């Protein structure tokens, strides 16, 4: 499942 | 041995054209198993490998929802991120993201990573303790200093640890007839003259997988770098790989050359001679 | 699935407020501590991502990842205190805050000088209108509630003039 | 900033006059990931060439598998032309089966 | 910070209303929760640009409307008493898988009544401050009373010499049912023996209410309960 954290840049 | 479950984004602004290009793909190992293309017509999580179709439509609703807020993510990040070298909105840019975990054979947590890229260089990465990051430039900075504040690493740890590390097991019990196999290269080596004097030595290797292999040349038992060309890894198309080695050899002295082949599924490193 | 406890809690002034959060998701890895007093918005008060403790000023978070637990320490308690403490989490891979039942935290004030007395007042506009006001009652004191019909008794509130413990507290009682 | 397209064309098992197969085109090592492949026989392009998700290795270049069902004969040439911004010209790869 | 709009708002069983709610922070998420009696703070809807991310509404009654950015609007059709409550909408910066902190709205306080007949605005009384409690305490304290009125949709304020005060004042801070359709709430201001005994200063107790909209209908027969001040005020005297 995916999962890479959002944070904007 | 070991197991690994990565995520690889893609995101490429079009500037005049509408939204960004936004291509996701999922690998257990060097098996890729799912795939988003945000121009494809059936704007869903595809499944590409007979294992993962086992999972019920709560699966892929979710990762569906999941992956296309990425894509708006990224589709934002283009945007700050051509604030933040000052460049002009007519140029085409890329954000690439790559993370994952690995485990074990004992099936437990053994190594997380998450890195991003902006047009083909380093931007930020997560660092091996998954507690900090390492930025490029000074607009990784700026970035750097937003997910600090906001605990991003924390989060993107208890991802790594937890549900990547616990789906990649499910994954690993669901494909386990294809997933855990090792195949042996298949050898052979090919002879071209190329002049009066020379002559081509290639040494194949064929249908092997994983796709780590070693193809190195000897003469008369020592180690040739020298007039040796090298190819890389290829994918056949159905899951195994290949690669060959040539050498160019005098006429004449092509049984004082020797092929070695070193692979996981191999006993014992192959040997060959023309 | 976010459990409190307790759900009300009485402190005395100065005195210690010690509130828990556990969560029964595995994949919980982080707490937020909301608090909202009554008739306003809830506002975040302390969040914790790591296991340890993390103190700002009188409130202290702990967070204990093994135990999916979570607690907030009050020391000193004032009584701007007073309001209802929310446990929020976020299991990884969900996209929002999951609050609990809450705990209404109540900080009574240190009345230095009780002098409790009972005064009627009338309602000039109209007769057959009488109530009656219990104030500057102790803290400890008991405010007694009505069952009857067609009586109100209120709750104990608490006014301040500008003065010196001019704290007061007072109940309204009519029929 | 940009990194020219490294090219492969081989088939999938040993090729046998006569018995089918599928014909690869491998390229990588390329950015930015904007691409155009084509497999062509006797000069002609080729109809219904499927091709890989877009992936990229460590060092952030792409790379993409393009590939289609094929019987090889003794008559028939077969390649790939890619075309690329670092290519001021396609670039037309024959494929070679006896190397 | 975040609008909500409005802040009281009453409806008949099977109506429909539209909750507005706008923040202009730049914020990626919107969500909206519900606050109860029952649960303080149940999760309703999360919105990441504007997409739906998750709905824990077992009803398909509670409709988001997101097409407009900064904008996530409410609408609830068929009404009904169960959906009283107040409705917070919230907002943060980042998408809502990795927010680090939400930010909460004002709040719509909603009320779904089986009738709209049982709407009525407030009774207001002032009581004058005993002469014992000037003689013994020398301070005064004044009561306002506010009766009959329904649904819960009333704010109180005390004003001295044309101003609002808020030092030595307290106000309960829920109403209290007198029957089934009629809530109570009580205030005290408490002031000087001086200040009271002054003529000059005159003091008015203020309780706004809120009530049917300029659309809803109602019958010609008596006053429709519409969004009202009502007041009651005394003055200072040497007695």
């Amino acid at each position: 499942v995916v999962g890479a954290v959002g944070v904007g840049k | 041995g070991s197991h690994s479950m990565r995520y690889f984004y893609t995101s490429v602004s079009r500037p005049g054209r509408g939204e960004p290009r936004f291509i996701a793909v999922g690998y257990v190992d060097d098996t890729q198993f799912v795939r988003f293309d945000s121009d494809a017509a059936s704007q869903r999580m595809e499944p590409r490998a007979p294992w993962i179709e086992q999972e019920g439509p709560e699966y892929w609703d979710q990762e569906t929802r999941n992956v296309k807020a990425q894509s708006q993510t990224d589709r934002v990040d283009l945007g700050t991120l051509r604030g933040y070298y000052n460049q002009s909105e007519d140029g085409s840019h890329t954000i690439q993201i790559m993370y994952g975990c690995d485990v074990g054979p004992d099936g437990r947590f053994l190594r997380g990573y998450r890195q991003d890229a902006y047009d083909g260089k380093d931007y930020i990465a997560l660092n091996e303790d998954l507690r900090s990051w390492t930025a490029a430039d000074m607009a990784a900075q700026i970035t750097k200093r937003k997910w600090e504040a906001a605990h991003a690493a924390e989060q993107q740890r208890a991802y790594l640890e937890g549900r990547c590390v616990e789906w990649l097991r499910r994954y690993l019990e669901n494909g386990k007839e294809t997933l855990q196999r090792t195949d042996p290269p298949k050898t052979h080596m090919t002879h071209h003259p190329i002049s009066d004097h020379e002559a081509t030595l290639r040494c194949w290797a064929l249908g092997f997988y994983p796709a780590e292999i070693t193809l190195t040349w000897q003469r008369d038992g020592e180690d040739q770098t020298q007039d040796t060309e090298l190819v890389e890894t290829r994918p056949a198309g159905d899951g195994t790989f290949q690669k060959w080695a040539a050498v160019v050899v005098p006429s004449g002295e092509e049984q004082r050359y020797t092929c070695h082949v070193q692979h996981e599924g191999l006993p014992k490193p192959l040997t060959l001679r023309w | 699935k976010v459990q409190q406890s307790p759900e009300s809690l009485i402190v005395p002034e100065g005195g210690m407020a010690s509130l828990n959060c556990t969560s029964s998701d595995r994949n919980v890895d982080y707490f937020w501590w909301y608090r909202q007093h009554s008739g306003k918005s809830p506002k975040m008060l302390m969040s914790i991502f790591s296991n340890g403790e993390k103190e700002e000023g009188r409130f202290t978070v702990h967070l204990n990842k093994a135990s999916l637990h979570t607690s907030l320490h009050i020391r000193d308690s004032q009584p701007s205190d007073s309001a209802l403490y929310l446990c929020a989490a976020r299991s990884s891979g969900s996209w929002q805050l999951i609050f609990g039942s809450g705990t209404q935290l109540t900080v009574m004030p240190d009345i230095q000088n009780p002098e409790p007395a009972v005064y009627q007042l009338k309602d000039p506009r109209s007769q057959d209108s009488t109530l009656c006001l219990f104030t500057d009652f102790d803290s400890q004191i008991n405010v007694p509630k009505t069952m009857e019909s067609g009586t109100f008794i209120t709750d104990k509130c608490v006014l301040d003039m500008k003065a010196m413990d001019s704290k007061s507290n007072g109940a309204i009682a009519w029929s | 900033i940009q990194r020219t397209p490294k090219i492969q064309v081989y088939s999938r098992h040993p090729a046998e006059n006569g018995k089918s197969n599928f014909l690869n085109c491998y390229v990588s090592g390329f950015h930015p990931s904007d691409i155009e492949v084509d497999l062509l026989k006797n000069g002609e392009r080729i109809e219904k060439v499927e091709h890989s998700d877009l992936s990229f290795s460590k060092d952030w270049s792409f790379y993409l598998l393009y590939y289609t069902e094929f019987t090889p004969t003794e008559k028939d040439e077969y390649a790939c032309r890619v075309n690329h911004v670092t290519l001021s010209q396609p670039k037309i790869v024959k494929w070679d089966r006896d190397m | 910070k975040i609008i909500q709009k409005p802040k009281y708002l009453v409806a008949v069983t099977g109506s429909e209303k539209i909750l507005i709610c706008e923040q202009y922070l730049g914020h990626n998420a919107m969500y909206w929760y519900r606050q109860s009696a029952k649960k303080p703070l149940e999760f309703m809807f999360s919105y990441s640009y504007q997409m739906l991310m998750d709905n824990q509404t077992a009803s398909s009654r509670f409709q988001p409307q997101s097409s407009k950015k900064n904008h996530l609007d409410l609408q609830i059709t068929a009404l009904k008493p169960d959906d009283s409550a107040t409705y917070f909408c919230a907002s943060s910066q980042d998408r809502g898988d990795s927010a680090h902190t939400l930010y909460f709205g004002s709040g719509t306080r909603l009320t779904v009544l089986e009738d709209l007949r049982n709407v009525t605005p407030p009774k207001v009384s002032l009581f004058e401050p005993s002469k014992a409690e000037i003689a013994n305490k020398q301070k005064a304290t004044l009561v306002c009373l506010a009766r009959g009125f329904f649904p819960d949709h009333v704010e109180l304020s005390w004003w001295v010499n044309g101003k609002e005060v808020h030092s030595g004042v307290c106000t309960d801070p829920q109403a209290y049912k007198e029957s089934n359709y009629s809530y109570c709430l009580s205030s005290r201001l408490r002031v000087s023996a001086t200040f009271w005994h002054n003529p000059r200063n005159h003091f008015r107790c203020q309780v706004q209410f809120h009530g049917l909209s300029e659309e809803d209908k109602w019958p010609e027969g008596s006053p429709k309960p519409v969004t009202q001040n009502i007041s009651a005020e005394a003055w200072g005297r040497a007695d």
